[PDB]
Order: structure tokens, then C-alpha cells, then sequence
């Protein structure tokens, strides 16, 4: 129903043999023109390969208020701002993750060290018991 | 300009009225959809972190 | 790694001023804006005739589409569930 | 939404990557279980070849809507193809329009200088009784 | 070169059997999705009867310039403000020209009813010089 | 624009009704006069099913400008494509580091748990050494 590399719902979608997803004609093909290979498996893939589907003609109803006006000054705009804003936000989630992974592995690394003491204290300490 | 104008705007203002139960409709059933998109990627985190 | 849409898109946010969209259609050098005005209005006229000749019917047409890609998503949610929870029952034992 | 095989609504959906048009988990497992083959076009497929829908990455969508960048290129470009057969059915009545016109003047043009020819022979004549 | 419908340049075009045109697959699609018949011969034709031409070479994309996007917005809406008053002078002046030929035609029909009697007169003159 | 006989650019593109490839007059004209059939398909074509001169006409043709009506509509969507590209690498990314993330979490709060464990182990070792 969807693509595989544009999140949208594509309008002539196309599936590959090597990894099977449904991608939008204008990625695949420009996915394969930057690199020979499939994006999901990154197994070798060329255009000729790729077998088009058919579908249901899925529709979109244009708003009530549909005209030139507010299809080219206020629709565009609000494509090209949520195009900005959401890119800048999801940089910024990808920053702080890589902070967090970072933060993540030292505090393992930690936990690693102080049970590394502890499995020397506690058979020791069990050992003289023993004695 | 003014009499098409007011013909058009009266044009939508049926069909405001008439499919903005179903923009509602649309919109409240896209936003359960988004509703879901989290909890099931959510679903994809807690399956290989388990 | 991206085109200069990569560089537009940053200094347009950076800067964030939002790029300047046609504000010339609805004021109406004004002859031909006038006459834009009629053929658009004349398309939007148009435009609206053929929305009201099916009307209601071409958006329950798409709502029952939406209803049934909605169903298939809580099912697979489903699946996972239980999934999660046999996995969960086998390391309890 | 629908089944190509059965028309029911698919709650288990699968699309093969031969001749893709979705179908039903359980009867295309079937279909290809009595016959290695997909359904509409009769081309070699298998239960692995198949693949049920998924979420495509954790790249975020939002529905098909009037807002999309894409729609609105789409519906710009169906109203410039709506507008071009506008015009060409203005320009083609004139080249009937003008063609009339054309014909209509050089009638008119042949005929009044006939016409002129009766306004001088019927003067003329009257002025040759009335003068005897 | 051209579509004889939009005047767009063919992203897919087709030829028609019944009568040589080359136009474009959309426009012509709903010429005979309205009324099965051909725009410029007016005879009877099909969808299946389409022979889908091949141009491979032909196509070239515009470079429009490095010019900013945000000029490029205010291109569009100009070109289409534009486009619409050239639909515009185009059928008010085919309208005035049926209009200019149907004042023509009916002096060229009243110049044949003052011919009637012009001749009549004329009869008078020769029935008066024989005598 | 090239012609598909003689590779040359043609002057008079024709094309012919069958296979139309745009091909010049005269290569075409003599592969009809040669045989009547087309070059490309080898399908019957005779020399009045070629279509001739350009077609320039109530069109008024634009010679293809930078800033006029279309090509800023296919270059937005030529971005809007790279944008979408863009935000799948990035997501793809984001959520495949979140997975690790919530891993780390997890298995960093159990060994917590072994240490806690532990502590109290020997500490109840140490008292029972420390009463014998």
C-alpha cells in the first residue's frame, strides 16, 4: 500500500524480485541510478529487474476550497514548512540518540567493572567461609 | 471576478457543509492511524530489544 | 548527503523565512490578473459540479477503505502481542 | 483493500513479487500449494517470493490528503491539461467562425457591387422615360 | 513534436489508426472516455486501436537556471495568470467572430431579396422598350 | 533528436504510424520506396500513413524557457523526492540506534540487578566468617 523509501502512497508502484517491497517507480529508479542495488538488502538490483504492479487507481479529493490561489500560496508553503521543520526535528532526535548510546555503553561498561569486583570479592569471601 | 467568486465560495460552502462531516471523519481516523504508528514501531523496539 | 535542496532547505530553516508564494492570483498589469480571475474562477465553477454530481458517495467510497486499512494494523498488533508474551511465558518457566 | 481472487476484504495481506495484485494470504498459499504459479498472470511464483505488507521504514507518512506537495503538483498539472483543451475548443470554433466570416464577406463583397449596378439601371432607365 | 491537443510536448504519446496523429495517451484518454470518436476526423475509434509510439531520445529537461526557489513560485503563478488570459482573449475573439459572421450573413441575405427587385424592374424597363 | 535510419538530425521529422520512432523524410521515404514496410517493427507502412512537416499551429509555441509554467512544478517534485530519500536514511538510522538503545537499557538494569545480588552474597559471607 505504501513505499518502501518515500513513506507515501505511491501512484505506480513497483516491486522488486531480489528483496519483495513495494516501492514508488520515481525512487527505485533514481535509487538505482545513484547505486546498482536493492536499498532494504543493498543486493544487486537494476531497473530491467523490476516488475511494475497494478492497483486500484487510489484517489485523493481535493478540498471544497481548491483553487490556484490557495493551491500555489498557502498548500505549498505548508508542504515546504513541514518539509523544513520535521527534517530539523528528526536531525536533532538523531543527535541526542547518538548522545544517549554514548551515555548507554559508558554506564555498561561501568556496570561490567563493578560486577567484575564483585565475582572477585564474593568467591573469595565465600572461600573463607570455608576455610 | 466578484459574481464567480460568490458562486464558487457558495459552490464550496455545500460541500463544506456536505463532506466536512468526512474531512473530520478522514481527519479522525488519520489520527488514530498516527495513533497506531507509534505503538507499532513501539511494537518493533520491545521485539528485538525481548 | 543530499542535493542543494539540502542547503535551501538549511538556510531557509536556519534563516527560517518561508519562501515567497504567489500573491499576485487574488488582488487583481491588473487586466491580465482580471482575466486570470475569470478563467480561474471559471475552472473552480467547474470544478465544483463535477464534486456535486457524485457528492457524498466518492468520500464514504474511500472511508470504507480507510476502515478496512485500519483493521489489518490492530491484527498484526495482535500478532505481536502474542508473540511478546510466549516469549515471556518461555523464560518465566 | 480487496482480494483479486476471492473480492473479500483481506485481513491477511500478501503481495507476490510476479504479477502483483493483492491477495489473500490463505488462498494465495493455497493457490500456489495445488500450483506453483500466481493467480492473474499465470507467472512461476512461490510462498517465498511472497511477502505480507509491512510498515515500509521508521520514516514517518501521513494519509493521502488534499496538503501533500505531490497532490498539489498533480491537480496543478490536471488543470493545466484541463485548461488546454479549454483553448482548443475556442481556437477550433474560430477557424469555423472566421472561415464563415470570410465567405459571408466576399458574398456581400460580390453582391453589392451588383447591387450598386441596380441602384445606377433603374435611375438610369427612369430618367430615359420620363426625359421622351 | 507536438500534441495537436495541449500542444505539450508527448511525455508518452500515441498515434491514431484511423486518422495520422500523434497525440498525447491522457488527453486523448478522456477524449474517448467523453465521446469515441477522433478530435480532428471525427470518425469512430477505440482505445485498443492506440499504437503506443516510443521517443526515447527526445526528451530534455529544462535547466531553468541556479535562480532561487522562491522566485520560482512567483514564475508558475505568473505563467499560469498568464496562460489564462491567453484562454480568455481566445474565445472572446472567436465568439466576436461568429458573431461578425452572422451580421455578414444576413446582409448576404438581404442583398439577394433587393436583387428580386432589381430584376423586376429591370423586366419593367425591357417590357416598356420593346413596346 | 536524432533520426532512427541515418542517426542524423533530422530537419523534416516524420514519423510513421506503426512503430513511431521519429525518423527524415528522405531515409524514410526510400525504405518505403525500397519496401513498403517500417524500419523499426518491419509491420506494413506505406508513404501516406507518414506524418510530415511539424505541427506548429493555434499552439503559439514557447521555445522551452527557464522561469515559465512547468519545469518549477518537476523540480519541486524532484526535491520533495530527495526530501523524502533524505528522511528515510535519517529514520532508518534513528530507530535502528533506538533499538540498541533500549537493549542497553534493558540488560544495564538486569546486571544491575546481579551486582545488588552480589553485595548482599558477600555480605552475608563476611558476618558468618566474622562469627566463626
Amino acid at each position: 500500500l505504501i513505499c518502501s523509501i518515500s513513506n507515501e502512497v505511491p501512484e505506480h508502484p513497483c516491486v522488486s524480485p531480489v528483496s519483495n517491497h513495494v516501492y514508488e517507480r520515481r525512487l527505485i529508479e533514481k535509487y538505482i541510478a545513484e547505486n546498482g542495488t536493492d536499498p532494504i538488502n543493498n543486493q544487486p538490483l537494476s531497473e530491467e529487474q523490476l516488475i511494475d504492479i497494478k492497483v486500484a487507481h487510489p484517489i485523493r479529493p481535493k478540498p471544497p476550497s481548491a483553487t490556484s490561489i490557495p493551491a500555489i500560496l498557502k498548500a505549498l508553503q505548508d508542504e515546504w514548512d513541514a518539509v523544513m521543520l520535521h527534517s530539523f526535528t528528526l536531525r536533532q532526535q538523531l543527535q541526542t540518540t547518538r548522545q544517549e548510546l554514548s551515555h548507554a555503553l559508558y554506564q555498561h561498561d561501568a556496570a561490567c567493572r563493578v560486577i567484575a569486583r564483585l565475582t572477585k570479592e564474593v568467591t573469595a569471601a565465600r572461600e573463607a567461609l570455608a576455610t | 471576478m466578484t459574481t464567480e467568486a460568490k458562486r464558487a465560495a457558495k459552490m464550496e460552502k455545500k460541500m463544506k457543509i456536505l463532506l466536512g462531516g468526512y474531512q473530520s471523519r478522514a481527519m479522525g481516523l488519520m489520527k488514530q492511524l498516527n495513533d497506531l504508528w507509534d505503538q507499532i514501531e513501539q511494537a518493533h523496539l520491545e521485539l528485538r530489544t525481548f | 548527503t543530499d542535493i542543494m535542496r539540502n542547503e535551501f532547505e538549511r538556510l531557509a530553516a536556519r534563516q527560517p523565512i518561508e519562501l515567497l508564494s504567489m500573491k499576485r492570483y487574488e488582488l487583481p498589469e491588473c487586466v491580465n490578473n482580471s482575466m486570470a480571475q475569470l478563467e480561474h474562477q471559471a475552472v473552480r465553477i467547474e470544478n465544483l459540479e463535477l464534486m456535486s454530481q457524485h457528492g457524498c458517495n466518492a468520500w464514504k467510497v474511500y472511508n470504507e477503505n480507510l476502515v478496512h486499512m485500519i483493521e489489518h494494523a490492530q491484527k498484526e498488533l495482535q500478532k505481536l502481542r502474542k508473540h511478546i508474551q510466549d516469549l515471556n511465558w518461555q523464560r518465566k518457566n
